[PDB]
RNA sequence: AUGCUGAGAACUUUCCAGAGAUGGAUUGGUGCCUUCGGGAACUCAGACACAGGUGCUGCAUGGCCAGCUCGUGUCGUGAGAUGUUGGGUUAAGUCCCGUAACGAGCGCAACCUCCUUAGUUACCAGCACCUCGGGUGGGCACUCUAAGGAGACUGCCGGUGACAAACCGGAGGAAGGUGUCAAGUCAUCAUGGCCCUUACGGCCAGGGCUACACACGUGCUACAAUGGUCGGUACAAAGGGUUGCCAAGCCGCGAGGUGGAGCUAAUCCCAUAAAACCGAUCGUAGUCCGGAUCGCAGUCUGCAACUCGACUGCGUGAAGUCGGAAUCGCUAGUAAUCGUGAAUCAGAAUGUCACGGU
């Protein structure tokens, strides 16, 4: 599975400091309180940090991303 | 008349012989023996009682018996040759002990045992 | 433990707390009759409307003991009951045969 | 492996004979728990051997096979509604309560096992009394009683399977019946479970 | 120590009319199908003589001449060197090594016709110049140093 | 008539009160149509230590019976619906 | 889990600082028994006390091949021994006869083909008919899977042996002799010496458990030749089935989401299938069995698939060559290669798989 049976992503409560923050300039990182929470495919180039409990990682996002989770910026098991 | 009821059984069957006298004609499961079967040797294993009771000229045999596998109730044609004929007469009574093809073998797949692999096929130990 | 056996047991009246919006929003999604403008209207459904409306975090246990393993569909009880129920006679029809 | 799960049929009877449908099989299995937990800690007086729980026409059926009516029954139903209310409010269905007569009650095993936990906590002797539990209940009727005592018996490191046996009790066959009364309680130190294997006559 | 088993040979072949050959479907049955086995139980015996000039029961019977041994290879203790046991034995021993090892050289030929790569060795015993005949003459002259050990230290 | 009953011993004693008490009233009711043992094997664990070599066998039976009344007027099916149970028999009825 | 006191009983608390709970605007309600006194449940709440042991600890706190012990009696100064040795036999402390021994409990041994009445709705042994798939009466006899049942022998003759346990042989008849090993849990019911005692009574938790650098408990699968790639055969097919199982699919090379024959299943959804004929071109290969990071990307749970998932379409990127040093281990139904359908009512529970037809 995980095909494009779900085409778009219209999620209302994961949104109200994201879609409104287009007119506002990009000076602060958008902090996230999940390992799941995603955002639009038309906003491409924001910053989301991997949320688990101790420290944050470098997150670099370019224009060409379509596929899957945020689990690559910090790893699943990051080789302690 | 000669309108009787015999029964061969392999793998929990209930057979139907529509038996009558005749001249050695064989048939099985609404088919002939040259009609459902072929590409086996199990057809004329039943020949071994058949030619020794010398009934190859006297009877018409149609033992419908269904179920089992490919050559499983090829083991039922073994049984039902003389059941519906010794309910007629007593000529071949003591002359069939040499073959011995009536006992429904209870050494088939009985109850399922846990811990083992199969009925009494034992697993790997040390 | 005391603050565990009475905080996830209350999911009987909180997961189906709404129970009428939860069926009026989850059948016509399986129908392709929604229009191309109407991908969004059926997605104001159940999450920020406080998110005890899905059921991915409930588990089946025993009643008097509370063991999740050994639980079957034919009981509300578990594996440490069957040896000690039908001999005192707590289960009907459980009879040894072959 | 259990012996007491075999005789569900041609010798004794089920105590839960009730039916709902194949998907409905566990609706009245919710009410089959809380009744036995009220007779263990509270109604130790007039102790209980076997409880029949059935679903007859339109309510329920629970029969409490005690020994002493004079402590329960008083002045034409003063506690009959007190068992009818305190039980059936957590039970899903209400119960009309009948009381039967088990005159000469010394031949149930639970009517002996639930009388020794009242005797072992207050320093009454652990060796003379388990003898006399079956010295005076063996005049008329039963032919033999075994009591396997593997337990505490004063000393904390004891696995001595004691030999308080009196008579002939085979406990492997089905026509010679097996009784099994494993009550457990808390004495002043050491966990002691009272086990009773009274053998009545066969057939 | 008592022998409790009862020897029950069952020999009745449906078409072939043999004497000792009938029930042999045991290593022709490779834990598989009987309908695969139909050109190789008797259909391979209908494939031996197709280049030859006889009946296939002629050549089969005479395997009890030169691929059947004379002495036996079982090991025995006295107080020293482990002595094997040479003796004239009844046919159930020596002819047991005249039928099952004759077919056991079937993989180092690996030719066309699965039916032929089982029974393409049986006709070589007319003079007895095949594969199982080499080891039978090895037995007799690896029994010179043993043949006096039958009563004395045996 | 179709029921929903337990086993061998509570339908073979529940159909004895049906057919004779329906033949008394001048009607014709057919005889009992059999049903064999409901074969289903049950496997659980019994060992105090976790053990894969220890399973066992159990079963719950489910036996019902086919009957039918030729001239449907019987009070044996409605008035003797409350009689044909003892402790937990649930007698379904059919007007056949 | 708490005793005393509360506005408003409880609800609604959907919506907003939540990118992430709620306190609250809480969008409305006064409820509830009537000596018209009184009373009580709760979203949260300010005092006192605690509940939590989620480190330690199986050491004063686990109970569910066959032989071992008691009681009585003896001999022995006693510990202890006889019973239980022996002789003939036994799967056997199974016995027969001897024998200062005699009776016991335990393990062992045993316990878990014959049938009245039968088939409302399968279908063709009675038969008309049939699309010869049986629409259907009739299938109770030439039956459709039985609830429960005389059930299998020391039964018998004869040669051995003390005639005796047994052991050898024959019946009939297409069936005849079977109480043990100072070790995993003060933790699924239990229970200690110290502890957290503005606390593991606070929880929306600001992520840091696989550098390949090995031996291996190794234990399906082949030895390239029966030769290298499919949509086909006489062909599986019912139950749980009132918040379920999810047609012929229109979709298909192979996806049977809208469809829905079956909605309480002698019905059916995975419903399709069995290693057979002579299967093709060519007739015996570490390779035209070979794809491990570069499937990108395709209207199905549905508010939660922004550099990772079934869908195997085979353009590619290999290590499978008689198992030898030595050892898993096979004396009879056995060494042995056709699959699981169903929840507290939402369907990827793999070495011990409902039937391995050999």
């Amino acid at each position: 599975p995980r095909s494009l049976k779900k085409g778009p992503f219209i999620d209302l409560h994961l949104l109200k400091k994201v879609e409104v923050a287009v007119e506002k300039n990009d000076r602060k990182p958008i902090k996230t309180w999940s390992r799941r929470s995603m955002i639009l495919p038309h906003m491409v180039g924001l910053t989301i940090a991997v949320h688990n409990g101790r420290q944050h990682v470098p997150v670099l996002v370019n224009e060409d991303m379509v596929g899957h989770k945020l689990g690559e910026f910090a790893a699943t098991r990051t080789y302690r | 008349a000669t309108q009787n009821y015999g029964t061969g059984r392999r793998k929990t069957a209930t057979a139907r012989v529509f038996l009558r006298p005749g001249t050695g004609k064989i048939s099985i499961n609404n088919r002939g023996l040259d009609q459902f079967f072929g590409r086996e040797t199990a057809r004329m294993v039943v020949r071994q009682p058949l030619e020794l009771t010398e009934t190859v000229e006297k009877f018409d045999i149609f033992v419908t018996v269904v179920g089992g596998g490919v050559s499983g109730q090829a083991g039922a044609i073994r049984h039902g040759i003389t059941r519906a004929l010794i309910e007629y007469d007593e000529t071949l009574r003591s002359s069939l002990r040499k073959a011995g093809y009536v006992t429904r073998d209870a050494r088939e797949v009985e109850r399922k045992k846990v811990g083992l692999r199969k009925a009494r096929k034992r697993p790997q130990y040390s | 433990k005391e603050s565990m056996k009475n905080r996830e047991l209350k999911r009987q009246l909180t997961v189906a707390k709404y129970a009428k919006k939860r069926a009026e929003l989850k059948a016509i999604i399986a129908n392709p009759n929604s229009s191309a403008e109407e991908r969004w209207n059926a997605q104001v459904a159940l999450q920020k409307q406080p998110r005890d409306a899905s059921a991915s975090r409930l588990r089946n246990r025993c009643r008097l003991t509370g063991r999740p393993h050994g639980f079957y569909r034919k009981f509300g009880l578990s594996r440490n009951k069957l040896r000690e129920a039908a001999m005192r006679g707590d289960v009907p029809g459980l009879v040894k045969a072959s | 492996v259990h012996p007491n799960g075999i005789r569900l049929g041609i010798v004794k009877e089920h105590t839960s004979v009730w039916y709902a449908d194949r998907k409905n099989y566990a609706d009245y299995l919710f009410a089959d728990l809380k009744v036995r937990e009220y007779l263990q800690d509270k109604l130790k007086s007039a102790s209980v051997s076997r409880i029949d729980i059935h679903r007859p026409a339109q309510t329920a059926r629970i029969t409490i096979h005690t020994a002493r009516p004079g402590i329960v029954i008083g002045k034409k139903g003063e506690d009959v509604e007190k068992l009818r209310q305190d039980l059936t409010k957590q039970m899903g269905v209400p119960v009309h309560i009948n009381i039967e007569e088990i005159r000469k009650p010394e031949l149930d095993a639970m009517l002996v096992a639930q009388s020794v936990a009242q005797q072992l906590e207050r320093r009454v002797m652990f060796r003379r009394a388990m003898k006399r539990a079956v010295q005076n209940a063996m005049r008329i009727g039963a032919k033999g009683i075994k009591i396997q005592v593997s337990g505490r018996l004063g000393g904390a490191e004891i696995a001595r399977t004691e030999w308080y046996r009196e008579g002939r009790v085979p406990l492997h066959t089905l026509r010679a019946d097996i009784d099994y009364a494993t009550y457990e309680a808390h004495t002043t130190y050491g966990v002691i479970g009272v086990k009773v294997w009274i053998f009545k006559g066969e057939v | 120590r008592r022998r409790v088993a009862a020897k029950r040979e069952v020999l009745a072949d449906p078409k072939y009319g043999s004497q000792i050959l009938a029930k042999f479907m045991n290593h022709v049955m490779e834990s598989g199908k009987k309908a695969v086995a139909e050109r190789i139980v008797y259909g391979a015996l209908d494939k031996v003589k197709e280049r030859g000039k006889a009946d296939p029961l002629e050549t089969f019977e005479k395997a009890l001449d030169a691929i059947a041994p004379l002495v036996e290879v079982k090991s025995r203790r006295v107080g020293g060197a482990t002595y094997q046991v040479p003796v004239e034995v009844r046919p159930s021993r020596r002819n047991a090594l005249a039928m099952r090892w004759l077919v056991d050289f079937a993989r180092k030929r690996g030719e066309k016709s699965m039916a032929l790569r089982l029974a393409g060795e049986l006709l070589d015993a007319a003079e007895g110049k095949g594969a199982a005949v080499k080891k039978r003459e090895d037995v007799h002259r690896m029994a010179e140093a043993n043949k006096a050990f039958s009563h004395y230290r045996f | 008539i179709r029921l929903k009953a337990f086993d061998h011993r509570l339908i073979d004693q529940s159909t004895q009160e049906i057919v004779e008490t329906a033949k008394r009233t001048g009607a014709q009711v057919r005889g009992p149509i059999p049903l064999p043992t409901r074969k289903e094997r049950f496997t659980v664990l019994i060992s105090p230590h976790v053990n894969k070599d220890a399973r066992d066998q159990y079963e719950i039976r489910t036996h019902k019976r086919v009957l039918d009344i030729v001239q449907p007027t019987d009070k044996t099916v409605d008035a003797l619906m409350k009689l044909d149970l003892a402790a937990g028999v649930e007698v379904q009825i059919s007007l056949g």
